[PDB]
């Protein structure tokens, strides 16, 4: 997702949630002290390679270990 | 006419010719001379 | 073990492939001769000049490690 | 004749007025829950507003729990609401600590919806929010508390 | 105001002239490459007539010629297939053994091994399996001989020949005139009655006297070459009355209106017929009738030229309320100037359309023996889907299309489509919020029930023997149809399909055909699952089309087009921000969907309905009625799906279904081959082809048509187009292996 | 396996962190005139070389280690 | 010299609906914008913002949040109409500051009395390396 | 904000001034080239980073340059 799926597409989702917020009764007395942003494009990438990583090493090992604690041999 | 023969020289049909020429000879060396792992004529 | 060494050598080439075109053109390329004015890590350079994403020396990190863990894999 | 008109008559502002937004039954409803009363001491707001989400948090805790078939301690998953009320008073404690100051003066809107001047809500001061999450805590461990008290003579017990 | 017939004479010569230029349609195009860029504009601009163009009368005539060369191609198609069925096929074979032999219609040459692949079919034939259905709808229209699917194919041929001399007719010589194609209410009062009535009136003219004889002669055994030929039913009506008696009439009853005569062969009996598993054929045949009649009537609601009929301009005018303003005014304008309007609101409407037919096909059978080819069947319905799932993608595009480039509120303007532009926040917020419950109460439930499976708690999971969500309204609406027959439905002697009448199992040839399909937990979540992905798709591909003209990013985004890549790195990072791109996520939200759907149905018809029945009525599913307690899981999806029935794909070798096996590797690489596009960008590929065009022009072999690596936007055509023909070729190899082994 | 499998993949990030800080000394370090025609300015002096022969080494083990298999395939 | 006008309150606003394109808090405690023109007649014209409005005969003032909604709508007034156009920035202490056109010409018309900005005197590869400007503030195209 | 700079290489077309979208380019008097006009960003707090001035500039290399720095409710395009 966050390597397909790039930023301006998400930015644009996040306005349409600040407005949500803002015009919504009893939440809107609630409010973000940090603006709601879209991920930076390098931030994407990193966040994209981190999670297929993550998933690279946690699936083999896994399966790794699995299949052959499973046996032991 | 002219027209003609310069669409038949632009590169997709060019290539398909081209190419077609080349499966059909393929395809009859490998129906004369099937299999073949190695060059046996030595 | 002849064909998968030879992918090994292919995971190997491409992975240096894509991490030595990113060092040399880290400077500067044809198509952006002043990437070093704009740093290791930034987004791109715009729509401009045909497009210019992931034309950074940290995109070409980013692009080699799906092939490290290709090779690894 | 139309039913769609712009937020208090200007059509610059992002939203419009509806059945939804503005309507007698709507405006009276939220100008008399405990969070839009805006001239009252917040303590008090606050212990409705944690009288009613403490009461109504032990519904599912408790049956939906994991000892929800072990009727011998199941009616006490009450304790996972006061829980989450211990962990929503601190949400909601440290939202303030971030968001007022002790000297800073309200936040809230000093107007009304036809001009005329208002005195802003205490709530968004904090020591009016300090308040506020206090009675939450005090109203929502009550609910809670209120709530487990009560057990026999209901179809979902 | 008066329709009338309007062309023009000879407004393009013919010549090769234009041929011999590429990009002639196109104005800097037309120049010539100066990169390579050029070559693949060409093709991305082919279609696009209305940006060659401002003339609507032009888009208009390339339009009809462009219509006419599709139908000349799907003749050509038609042909080709009545000719295999013909010439290279063993219908004959399948004909007197349906239930045993495997249809087939291919045959591949010897060359280099490959003739594996002509496997062992039955009847004395070597061939490739086909999951078509062709065999079915012939034998359901009365085909016996080869010599008739010659002749069909020969008319296919000649019916090609017409569509491209016509498309040829109607832009080079008489081309007709805007009005022409304005003239909608004449339009469509000819194809509700013209074309749709006449059609289905032709089509049951067909059915009572050829499928219906013919049909009851293959079902009593008859051979079919000891059969009599169908025009033998139209000379001597004692023929059509020893199996019919009305026909003895002549048209009498219908005339003097005795019609309850009618009721040998116009029958309203539904469910299936047990001999064949298809649908009866005397009721398909009533149903075309009353279609026919209907169609015939509502082709005269809209005026011409004689005054009574409607003006579709008033009706329009006429809708509007006190939420809406002046609703719908203005509609008719919109939708006789803009073609993409017209696109987007047919595509729309035939997707779903096909996805309809996807569901009604299997579960009420149309043709003889279809419902025990588990193979044609399951690839009917698959290849539907996507049909539907695609068509509405495109829907969208066009959607946006129009909003960028045909929307103008000074010259045609519309209330509704303003008032909705005026709260597209509100919309496109609230289908946010409504995707996000819908992912946490579908999904969510599928984590939670892995979660207590691996912990050994399988009673605190949502199952149907622990946490019940019984699809109580489902199984209500199914029983409710169940007792319709005789009720609510008197003339109704079955029920409307077989899924709902409880009992009334239906199997043909030791095979199951249909018997009550259960509802319970598992159902209920992956129905769930549908809704929440369909909403995420509807998301994704409306909010690229409401906010297509501006947003609070980029207030001028209709002057960048529809298709432009980004607009810079600033504000953040504008990347994918044209409704084009919308379009491309939406089409991987639109696999993602459909292949649930898919794999929902696979999965389903092979645990409780598809099997063998015993005969005593013991019936053992193809897998052992696993439904209910795996699919709730989604290590159950990967386990008891995946991993055992790709068993077929990955032992395929060395067997006729080998190709399948070679088909789901292959389709593997393009889907993963399409992450390198996906996940990149043209910048750093163009660095590499400049060292490369360093190393060319060292020894003097640099073309001159300079190398650049592909556009933004098509880096992302081409990683989506890639992705989905991996994704759905490693299904669809995986499918036909799957149930051509085990059907 | 898990003691290989672990060493392997550690290797392999250590080895893509090495060219992506030797990219990072290029950008922020580099000083083409106290390096000049020395050996290491003389590597961005012909880079167009080195990429290009990666790039053909890399071609050459993909196009036929892919086609090999492929073949038994 | 050049006088800037003065942004003139109770100036007729176009005739619109309501969207939920329009200002929200950012108005309220950060800023906003204000676009003004002229126009001849009543028009219709698209909202940068949402659909469309009436544009009022005589004086117009528009409000909008951001300053590029004023700039894209100005120039949609400069291209389909024919229309003079200049916004300001309205701060919300009550402050207003005049933006464009700056010089009362417009920005790509040259004009005498402006000033160069961030104007580097050398051809953009004669910037200096990365390392010449270590540990200091500076970067090689400030100067 | 966002740094912009012109380098004298630019030939004076005032086309980095047509396509920016929150007026931040300026043509100011020069001496250096044909026109007699040079670019200068002037307004740079107003700047986005959309780099739309780079796509038009017709100089080999660009003589604008956009260098994306510290982001700000102006620069991050914020209409909240
Ligand atoms: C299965 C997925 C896949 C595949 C097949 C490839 C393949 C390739 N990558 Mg790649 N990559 C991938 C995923 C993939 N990548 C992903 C996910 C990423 C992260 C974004 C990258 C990032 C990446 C980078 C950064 C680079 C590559 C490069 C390369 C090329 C290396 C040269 C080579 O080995 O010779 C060829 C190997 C092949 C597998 C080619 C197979 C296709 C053959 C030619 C089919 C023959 C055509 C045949 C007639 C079929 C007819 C088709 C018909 C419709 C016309 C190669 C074509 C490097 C490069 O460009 O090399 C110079 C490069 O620098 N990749
Ligand atoms: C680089 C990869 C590669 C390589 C080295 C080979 C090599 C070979 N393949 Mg193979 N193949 C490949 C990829 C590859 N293939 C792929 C990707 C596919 C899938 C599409 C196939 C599918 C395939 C099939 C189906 C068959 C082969 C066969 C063969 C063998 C036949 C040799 C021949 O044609 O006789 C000799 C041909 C010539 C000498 C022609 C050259 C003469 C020229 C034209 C004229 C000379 C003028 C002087 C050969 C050793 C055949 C075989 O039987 O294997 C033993 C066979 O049936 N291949
Ligand atoms: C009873 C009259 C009639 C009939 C049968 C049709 C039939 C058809 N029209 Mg059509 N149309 C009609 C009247 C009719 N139209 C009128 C009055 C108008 C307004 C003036 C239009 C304007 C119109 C447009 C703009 C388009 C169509 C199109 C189509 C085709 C739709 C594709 C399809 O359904 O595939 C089904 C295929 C068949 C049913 C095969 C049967 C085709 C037969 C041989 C055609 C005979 C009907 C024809 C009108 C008779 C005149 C031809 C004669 C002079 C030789 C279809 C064949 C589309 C098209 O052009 O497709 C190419 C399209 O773009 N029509
Ligand atoms: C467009 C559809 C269509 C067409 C082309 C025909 C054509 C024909 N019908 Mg038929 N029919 C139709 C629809 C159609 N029918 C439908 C929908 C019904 C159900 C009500 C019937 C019921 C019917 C009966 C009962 C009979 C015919 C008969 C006939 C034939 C007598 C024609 C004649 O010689 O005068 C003729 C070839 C008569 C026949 O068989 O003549 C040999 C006859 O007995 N038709
Ligand atoms: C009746 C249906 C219909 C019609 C008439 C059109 C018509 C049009 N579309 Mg559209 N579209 C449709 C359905 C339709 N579309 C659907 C169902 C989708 C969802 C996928 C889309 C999504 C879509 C997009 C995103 C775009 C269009 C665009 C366009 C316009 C330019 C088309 C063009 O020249 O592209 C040229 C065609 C090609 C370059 C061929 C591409 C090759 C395909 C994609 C892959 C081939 C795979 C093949 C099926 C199987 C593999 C075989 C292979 C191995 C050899 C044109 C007026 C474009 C436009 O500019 O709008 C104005 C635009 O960008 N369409
Ligand atoms: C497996 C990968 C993956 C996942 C998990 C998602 C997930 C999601 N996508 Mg996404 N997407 C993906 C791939 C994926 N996508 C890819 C490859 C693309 C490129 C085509 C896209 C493109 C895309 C678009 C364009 C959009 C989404 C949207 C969404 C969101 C829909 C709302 C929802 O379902 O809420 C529910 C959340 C989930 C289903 C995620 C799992 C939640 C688990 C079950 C709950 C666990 C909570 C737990 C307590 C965590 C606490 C632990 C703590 C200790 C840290 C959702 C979070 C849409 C959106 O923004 O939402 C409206 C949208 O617009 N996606
Ligand atoms: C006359 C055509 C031609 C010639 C002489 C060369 C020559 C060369 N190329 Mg090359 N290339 C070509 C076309 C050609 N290329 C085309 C069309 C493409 C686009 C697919 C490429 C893409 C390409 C890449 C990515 C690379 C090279 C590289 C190289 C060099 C190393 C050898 C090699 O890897 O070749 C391999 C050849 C291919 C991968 C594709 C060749 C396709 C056919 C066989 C060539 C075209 C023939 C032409 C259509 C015939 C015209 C007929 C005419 C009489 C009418 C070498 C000097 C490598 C390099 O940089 O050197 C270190 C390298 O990385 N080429
Ligand atoms: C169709 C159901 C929607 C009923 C709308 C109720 C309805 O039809 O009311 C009708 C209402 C009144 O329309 P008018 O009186 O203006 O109609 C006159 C002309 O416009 C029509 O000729 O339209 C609206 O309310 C505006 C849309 C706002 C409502 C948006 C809510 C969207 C949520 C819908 C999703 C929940 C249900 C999903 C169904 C599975
Ligand atoms: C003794 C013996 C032998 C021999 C061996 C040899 C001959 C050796 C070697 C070796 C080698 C030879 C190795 C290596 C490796 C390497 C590598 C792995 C590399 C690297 C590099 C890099 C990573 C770079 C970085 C950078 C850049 C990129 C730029 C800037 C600078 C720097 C440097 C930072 C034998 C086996 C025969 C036998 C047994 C005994
Ligand atoms: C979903 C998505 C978003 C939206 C994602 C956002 C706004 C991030 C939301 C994160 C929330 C707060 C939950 C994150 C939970 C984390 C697990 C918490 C980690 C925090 C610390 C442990 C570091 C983008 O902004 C984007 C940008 C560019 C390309 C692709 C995408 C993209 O795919
Ligand atoms: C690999 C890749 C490329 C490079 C891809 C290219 C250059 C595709 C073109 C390759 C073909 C094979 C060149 C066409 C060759 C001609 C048909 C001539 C060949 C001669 C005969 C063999 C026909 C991009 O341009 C790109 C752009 C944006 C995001 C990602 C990517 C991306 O991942
Ligand atoms: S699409 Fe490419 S050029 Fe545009 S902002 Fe994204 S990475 Fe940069
Ligand atoms: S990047 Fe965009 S906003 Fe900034 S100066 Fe250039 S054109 Fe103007
Ligand atoms: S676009 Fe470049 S050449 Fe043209 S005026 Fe601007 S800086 Fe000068």
């Amino acid at each position: 997702m966050f390597l397909i799926s790039w930023r301006g597409y998400w930015q644009e989702l996040i306005e349409t949630l600040a407005w949500a917020h803002e015009r919504t009764p009893l939440a809107n007395l609630i409010r973000w002290r940090d603006k709601p942003v879209a991920l930076s494009i390098v931030q994407a990438r990193l966040v994209g390679l981190v999670h297929f990583s993550v998933g690279y090493i946690f699936t083999y090992a896994a399966f790794l270990i699995a299949s052959t604690s499973g046996k032991f041999g | 006419m002219r027209d003609l023969k310069t669409y038949l020289s632009v590169a997709p049909v060019a290539s398909t010719l081209w190419f077609a020429a080349l499966a059909g000879l393929l395809i009859e060396i490998n129906r004369f001379f099937p299999d073949a792992l190695t060059f046996p004529f030595f | 073990d002849f064909l998968v060494h030879h992918a090994i050598a292919l995971g190997l080439h491409t992975t240096t492939l894509i991490l030595v075109k990113g060092a040399l053109d880290a400077r500067g390329s044809k198509l952006m001769p002043d990437k070093k004015d704009f740093g290791y890590s930034f987004p791109c350079d715009g729509p401009g000049r045909g497009g210019t994403c992931d034309i950074s020396a940290w995109d070409a990190f980013y692009l080699a490690v799906f092939w490290m863990l290709n090779t690894i894999g | 004749y139309q039913v769609v008109q712009p937020i208090n008559g200007d059509p610059f502002i992002g939203s419009l007025e509806t059945p939804v937004t503005s309507s007698p039954l709507v405006a009276w409803y939220l100008s008399n829950l405990p969070g839009y009363r805006t001239a009252v001491n917040p303590l008090l707001r606050g212990i409705e507003v944690g009288l009613a989400h403490g009461f109504l948090l032990v519904g599912p805790f408790v049956k939906a729990g994991p000892l929800r078939n072990t009727e011998i301690a199941g009616q006490a998953g009450s304790l996972a609401a006061g829980g989450l009320v211990v962990i929503l008073s601190i949400c909601l404690t440290i939202y303030g600590i971030s968001s007022f100051n002790e000297g800073d003066p309200s936040t809230a809107p000093s107007l009304t919806l036809t001009g005329r001047k208002k005195q802003p809500d205490q709530l968004q001061t904090a020591d009016g929010w300090a308040k506020f999450t206090g009675g939450f805590f005090f109203g929502g461990i009550s609910g809670v508390i209120w709530a487990f008290f009560l057990l026999y003579v209901l179809d979902l017990p | 105001p008066e329709v009338k017939i309007l062309v023009d004479r000879d407004p393009i010569k013919t010549s090769f002239e234009q041929w011999a230029k590429p990009g002639h349609f196109s104005r800097t195009i037309a120049k010539g490459p100066d990169t390579t860029t050029w070559i693949w504009n060409l093709h991305a601009d082919a279609h696009d007539f209305d940006s060659h163009t401002s003339d609507l009368e032009e888009i208009s005539r390339k339009v009809f010629s462009a219509h006419f060369g599709q139908l000349s191609i799907i003749f050509l198609w038609l042909s080709g297939m009545y000719f295999h069925g013909a010439r290279f096929s063993n219908y004959e074979a399948w004909l007197n053994d349906p239930t045993h032999i495997r249809p087939s219609a291919q045959v591949v040459w010897p060359i280099v091994g490959q003739e594996i692949l002509n496997g062992d079919v039955g009847g004395g034939f070597r061939g490739i399996q086909i999951t078509s259905g062709f065999f079915q709808i012939w034998r359901a229209s009365g085909i016996t001989s080869e010599l008739q699917l010659y002749c069909t194919a020969i008319g296919a041929l000649v019916f090609a020949a017409l569509m491209l001399f016509a498309g040829w007719f109607h832009y080079h010589k008489a081309a007709p005139k805007l009005v022409w194609f304005q003239d909608v209410e004449s339009m469509l009062n000819h194809h509700l009655a013209g074309l749709l009535g006449l059609g289905s009136l032709s089509w049951a003219g067909h059915q009572v006297h050829v499928s219906l004889p013919i049909n009851q002669f293959l079902n009593a055994g008859v051979d079919p070459k000891e059969i009599p030929l169908p025009h033998e039913f139209i000379l001597n009506r004692d023929l059509l009355a020893q199996l019919y008696p009305s026909f003895a009439e002549g048209a009498t009853p219908f005339f003097t209106l005795n019609w309850s005569k009618y009721a040998d062969f116009l029958t309203f009996r539904g469910g299936l017929d047990p001999l064949t598993g298809g649908l009866w054929l005397t009721d398909i045949a009533h149903h075309h009738l009353a279609i026919a009649i209907l169609f015939l009537i509502a082709g005269h609601m809209y005026r011409t030229n004689w005054g009574i009929g409607h003006g579709i301009k008033d009706i329009l005018e006429a809708h509007k309320g006190p939420f809406t303003g002046q609703g719908h005014k203005g509609l008719y304008e919109i939708l006789t100037t803009s073609w993409h309007a017209q696109l987007s609101i047919n595509l729309a409407m035939l997707g779903s359309l096909t996805i309809i037919v996807a569901h009604h096909m299997y579960a009420m059978p149309p043709y003889p023996y279809l419902a025990t080819d588990y193979g044609t069947q399951l690839s009917l319905f698959t290849h539907h889907m996507w049909i539907g799932g695609f068509l509405i993608v495109g829907a969208a595009a066009h959607a946006a299309i129009f909003m960028v480039r045909d929307y103008d509120p000074t010259t045609r303007y519309n209330d509704l489509l303003d008032r909705v532009l005026r709260h597209r926040d509100a919309i496109i917020s609230h289908l946010n919020w409504v995707c996000i419950f819908l992912g946490f109460h579908s999904f969510g439930l599928y984590i939670h029930n892995d979660t207590m499976s691996a912990l050994g708690r399988p009673q605190d999971m949502f199952s149907d023997t622990a946490i019940q969500l019984q699809p109580v309204f489902a199984q209500w609406i199914q029983n409710t149809h169940a007792l319709a027959p005789g009720t609510t439905a008197p003339g109704a002697t079955t029920s409307t399909s077989l899924t709902w009448g409880g009992g009334d199992l239906v199997s043909v040839g030791g095979k199951v055909a249909l018997l009550p399909i259960p509802l319970g937990t598992a159902d209920f979540l992956v129905h769930h699952i549908h809704a929440f992905t369909i909403h995420v798709t509807v998301l994704i591909l409306l909010k690229g089309v409401l906010f297509a003209r501006s947003s609070r990013l980029i207030p001028d985004k209709a002057n960048l087009g529809f298709r432009f890549p980004c607009d810079g790195p600033g504000r953040g990072g504008t990347c994918q921000v044209s409704a084009w791109d919308h379009v491309f996520l939406g089409l991987f939200w639109m696999y993602n969907a459909i292949s649930v759907v898919i794999f929902h149905f696979s999965w389903k018809m092979q645990s409780d309905v598809w099997g063998s029945i015993n005969d005593q009525g013991v019936v053992t599913h193809i897998t052992g009625g696993n439904f209910a307690q795996s699919s709730i899981t989604i290590n159950g999806w990967l386990r008891d799906f995946l991993w055992a029935q790709a068993s077929q794909v990955i032992q395929s070798y060395g067997s006729s279904l080998s190709a399948y096996g070679l088909f789901f590797l292959g389709a593997h690489f393009v889907w993963a081959f399409s992450l390198m596009f996906l996940f990149s960008g043209r910048g750093y590929w163009q660095e590499l082809i400049e060292s490369i065009v360093w190393a060319h022009n060292k020894l003097k072999v640099a073309p001159a048509t300079q190398p650049r690596a592909l556009s933004i936007v098509q880096g992302r055509a081409v990683g989506v187009t890639h992705y989905l023909l991996g994704g759905i070729a490693t299904t669809w190899a995986f499918f036909l292996a799957r149930i051509i082994a085990v059907g | 396996a898990a003691l290989y499998t672990h060493h392997q993949y550690i290797a392999g990030f250590i080895m893509t962190g090495a060219f992506a800080h030797g990219a990072i000394f290029f950008i922020r370090d580099y000083n083409p005139e106290q390096n000049a025609d020395n050996v290491l300015a003389r590597m961005l002096e012909h880079k167009e070389a080195i990429i290009s022969h990666l790039s053909w080494a890399s071609l050459f083990l993909g196009f036929h280690t892919l086609g090999l298999y492929v073949h038994n395939d | 010299g050049f006088t800037p006008p003065e942004l003139d309150p109770n100036t007729p606003s176009p005739i619109f609906g309501g969207s939920t394109g329009g200002l929200l808090r950012k108005a309220q405690v950060e800023e906003f914008y204000v676009i003004t023109w002229e126009s001849p007649k009543e028009q219709i014209f698209e909202m940068p913002t949402g659909g469309a409005a009436i544009m009022r005969e005589g004086p117009n003032l528009l409000k909008l949040a951001r300053k590029e909604q004023c700039l894209a709508l100005g120039t949609r007034l400069r291209s389909k109409y024919k229309i003079k156009y200049q916004f300001y920035r309205v701060f919300p202490s009550g402050e207003v500051q005049y933006l464009h056109p700056k010089d009362g010409v417009y920005p790509e018309k040259v004009n005498p009395g402006r000033q160069g900005v961030g104007v580097n005197f050398r051809s953009i590869g004669k910037n200096v390396s990365p390392i010449e400007v270590k540990f200091t503030g500076k970067q090689p195209y400030d100067l | 904000s966002h740094s912009v700079k012109i380098y004298d290489t630019c030939i004076g077309c005032t086309q980095c001034v047509r396509a920016c979208p929150t007026d931040v380019l300026e043509m100011i008097p020069w001496g250096g080239c044909k026109a007699k006009q040079i670019a200068s960003a002037p307004r740079t707090e107003d700047c986005v980073g959309c780099k739309r001035c780079e796509s038009a500039c017709p100089t080999d290399f660009l003589s604008v340059r956009v260098y994306l720095w510290h982001e700000t409710t102006r620069s991050m395009g914020l209409a909240y």
